[PDB]
């Protein structure tokens, strides 16, 4: 009954940060270290339990969130971190116990000219809470003077697109990342390890 | 709301923004630099053109935040960069136009070649050919033929594009604001907003001229004792109180005298303190310069190159295969991505130009974190010192004898010392007035002070009253010798290799106190010291989020370029020279000529 994460991560195209995808798991066998040793993952770190530990616990769900950003941003899926990504695109909460999953993407998102087509919000009025999504185009009104779903003074289109050329600095290249979040409600647990 | 918050919200849209364009513009001209071709002049056109016209758009939106109202010092600098248009400010023809000069300038000169009388078809080169020649040759006839052929062949095709060069550079710093293209070049000098460590354009040049008056002594008599041992090298064509002629420098324009060590040294049966025969011998390849280069840096503190540098560089001439720009340049593309340039031969000269060369690198590293519009050298003189700073130290005998290029057993007299401190004069003194005489040509030229019909009779006026040079042979107008040099025909400021040299010392005094160092500055390594390589680094990173004066100051204690550190370095060569040429004519008269 083994869990289907070559969905997730070997999943041919992957979602951009601000519109992180969700997948949900249930009904399955997870091995979490068959898992970890699955591949080299740049970033393999977990937060209220550990691997080999995993494969005795039972879940009622598993959710595993996706998306690419760059190595320098990494870090910020983490609990309390900030930053453009952690504070407009994806939020982990400060309680989060889960795995933060990162490889190094560059021979499949990087494109000789550029890779575009990832995305990430630069502006936001405020921060994201854990686990929120937005992914409205609104023009951001930076300046007094209102503005109007036209980009002009004071006045940007939220979102921009990652460059990503293979060429790039490790730091500039594309990582994709799973987030793994452990669920267990009053309900039978339906995710187990071996 | 306020004005600093929304000019910071601008800026974060235009870092983000221009460092793709940027990269994009470097991607194609590192394709024109490594593989000439029509096809990589169009596609470097091409991203130059996207990237200006982008500039020219930001910079009209960053000129609405008035400057007046904007407390945070970095917010205002990055604002100051973008006060003006920049190069977007000339028509589309002239734009045009002035970029095809570029191109076919920058393309004459590392493709452009000199044939023999004696054989119709060798071809050669700058480099090598030329170089080598104008590098190890000892013959009179065939070190003019090569510095003669390079002047007239590739010099006058170069003279009309010239010309017009200087008429649209002009029109483009006038619209800019600036006086002449020289006075927009000096701006990189210019600090305004911090009271006490203002600097004006205006100020540079002085401080050029003043601090020069001070270098004279020395070198006139570093002059006096190079022409005496070439009276000797070169029977029957070396006045005794003249000019040196032009082509026996050592290079193909005595940009340096490196090259005249053999024929100068002090004292010849010392140990060879030019460690060209040891590597050759030991069978070192460029790479193994630079990765030694490589472990000196990580000596200090400082880290290793990236696996994208080691991939993506161009480390050795890549043949006829592809036609490369040889010229040693240090690259940072953006986005994580460094590489050098360099056509690297087994010789000390570019054993230490891999040292200077990667700690540019070094530096672009180092203020990688700033904002986009502040990743740059606190001034051009400071991108231009660090490496020099480092050749400094990995020249040092002691250094040498410790990478195995000396025997393991040499032993340092007063002789030896003198020999290395005549060998780093004939690089380091030797350049200086070569350097402020090029560059107060050019900035006369831009000024409009030399009618056309007069820039070459001016030029060579110049070389003998301040250089001490001479041409051997009679030069019309249809030459352009200054465009023979790499940097006037590809469009460099030259002015940085004059104000580096007086800060590599300035920083070398502070960098050898921070590692404890023992006796005199020549004598210093600061090899396996990571306090002086902290001391180095916290002023690398800061880039240009603080004015220069105030930068050197955190580092050296003073806020303006000084002399001292340089004279007071070579002063037990100074005291030897005026010794040595006590017997010898000191001074040049300028009325002799090779030719009559
Ligand atoms: C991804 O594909 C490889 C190659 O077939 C496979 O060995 C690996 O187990 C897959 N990963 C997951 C998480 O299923
Ligand atoms: C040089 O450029 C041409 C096109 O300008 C390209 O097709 C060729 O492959 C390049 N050569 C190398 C060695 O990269
Ligand atoms: C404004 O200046 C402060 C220090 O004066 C600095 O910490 C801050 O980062 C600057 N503003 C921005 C947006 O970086
Ligand atoms: C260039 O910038 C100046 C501000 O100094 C501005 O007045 C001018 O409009 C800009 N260029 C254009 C597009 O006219
Ligand atoms: C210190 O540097 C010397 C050469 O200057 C070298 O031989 C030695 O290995 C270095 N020592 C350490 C601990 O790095």
């Amino acid at each position: 009954n083994l869990c289907p994460f070559g969905e997730v991560f070997n999943a041919t195209r992957f979602a951009s940060v601000y519109a992180w995808n969700r997948k949900r798991i249930s009904n399955c066998v997870a091995d979490y270290s068959v898992l970890y040793n699955s591949a080299s993952f740049s970033t393999f770190k977990c937060y209220g339990v550990s691997p080999t530990k995993l494969n005795d616990l039972c879940f009622t769900n598993v959710y595993a969130d996706s998306f690419v950003i760059r190595g320098d941003e990494v870090r910020q899926i983490a609990p309390g971190q900030t930053g453009k990504i952690a504070d407009y695109n994806y939020k982990l909460p400060d309680d989060f116990t889960g795995c933060v999953i990162a490889w190094n993407s560059n021979n499949l998102d990087s494109k000789v000219g550029g890779n575009y087509n990832y995305l990430y919000r630069l502006f936001r009025k405020s921060n994201l809470k854990p686990f929120e999504r937005d992914i409205s185009t609104e023009i951001y009104q930076a300046g007094s003077t209102p503005c109007n779903g036209v980009e002009g003074f004071n006045c940007y289109f939220p979102l921009q697109s990652y460059g990503f050329q293979p060429t790039n600095g490790v730091g500039y290249q594309p990582y994709r990342v799973v987030v793994l979040s452990f669920e267990l409600l009053h309900a039978p647990a339906t995710v187990c390890g071996p | 709301s306020t004005i600093e918050e929304q000019a910071k919200w601008f800026l974060d849209k235009f870092n983000h923004e221009a460092e793709d364009l940027f990269y994009q513009s470097s991607l194609a001209s590192w394709n024109y630099n490594t593989n000439i071709t029509e096809e990589n002049v169009q596609n470097m056109n091409n991203a130059g053109d996207k990237w200006s016209a982008f500039l020219k758009e930001q910079s009209t939106l960053a000129q609405m935040y008035p400057l007046q109202e904007i407390q945070n010092l970095t917010v205002k600098l990055q604002l100051q960069a973008l006060q003006q248009n920049g190069s977007s400010v000339l028509s589309e023809d002239k734009s045009k136009r002035l970029n095809t000069i570029l191109n076919t300038m920058s393309t004459i000169y590392s493709t452009g070649k000199v044939c023999n009388p004696d054989n119709p078809q060798e071809c050669l080169l700058l480099e090598p050919g030329l170089n080598e020649i104008m590098a190890n040759s000892l013959d009179y006839n065939e070190r003019l033929w090569a510095w003669e052929s390079w002047r007239s062949e590739v010099g006058k095709q170069l003279r009309p594009l010239y010309e017009e060069y200087v008429v649209l550079k002009n029109e483009m710093a006038r619209a800019n604001h600036y006086e002449d293209y020289g006075d927009y070049w000096r701006g990189d000098y210019e600090v305004n907003g911090v009271d006490g460590y203002d600097y004006s354009r205006g100020q540079l040049i002085e401080d050029v001229e003043h601090t020069f008056e001070e270098i004279k002594p020395l070198y006139e008599h570093l002059h006096a004792y190079v022409r005496a041992k070439l009276m000797n090298a070169y029977p029957s064509y070396i006045s005794p109180i003249g000019c040196l002629p032009a082509h026996l420098l050592g290079d193909m324009w005595g940009r340096f005298w490196t090259n005249l060590y053999s024929l100068t040294v002090p004292f010849g049966q010392k140990p060879n303190i030019d460690v060209t025969d040891a590597m050759v011998d030991q069978a070192w390849d460029a790479q193994r310069i630079f990765k030694e280069a490589e472990k000196f840096f990580v000596s200090v503190g400082l880290p290793n190159m990236t696996q994208g540098f080691w991939e993506y560089s161009m480390l050795t001439d890549p043949g006829n295969v592809q036609k490369a720009v040889c010229h040693p340049t240090a690259w940072d593309l953006g986005k994580g991505d460094f590489r050098i340039l360099m056509c690297t031969k087994v010789t000390m000269d570019d054993f230490l130009t891999a040292h200077h060369e990667m700690g540019h690198i070094q530096y672009d590293m180092a203020y990688a974190a700033q904002p986009f519009l502040l990743r740059n050298g606190a001034n051009e003189g400071f991108h231009e010192a660090v490496g020099e700073i480092m050749s400094l130290s990995a020249a040092t005998p002691k250094h040498l004898k410790s990478i195995g290029l000396l025997s393991p057993d040499f032993q340092e007299d007063n002789e030896t010392e003198i020999n290395f401190l005549l060998k780093q004069a004939l690089t380091i003194v030797g350049t200086l007035p070569f350097t402020y005489m090029l560059e107060k040509w050019r900035w006369m030229v831009f000024k409009g002070e030399i009618p056309k019909d007069q820039w070459m009779k001016k030029w060579w006026e110049m070389k003998r009253e301040i250089v001490g040079v001479v041409e051997p042979v009679p030069h019309d107008e249809t030459y352009c010798d200054p465009a023979s040099l790499f940097h006037v025909s590809n469009d460099y400021s030259f002015i940085r290799y004059y104000t580096r040299t007086l800060y590599q010392f300035q920083f070398q005094e502070a960098l050898c106190q921070a590692a404890k160092h023992e006796g005199p500055l020549h004598k210093c390594d600061i090899s396996n010291s990571t306090e002086a390589g902290q001391k180095l680094f916290n002023m690398l990173r800061l880039g240009k989020s603080e004015p220069w004066t105030l930068a050197l100051e955190n580092v050296v204690g003073a806020k303006n370029m000084n002399v001292r550190p340089l004279l007071n370095y070579f002063e037990p060569l100074f005291t030897w020279l005026k010794d040595q040429n006590k017997n010898s004519f000191v001074g040049w008269s300028t009325d002799w000529s090779p030719y009559a």
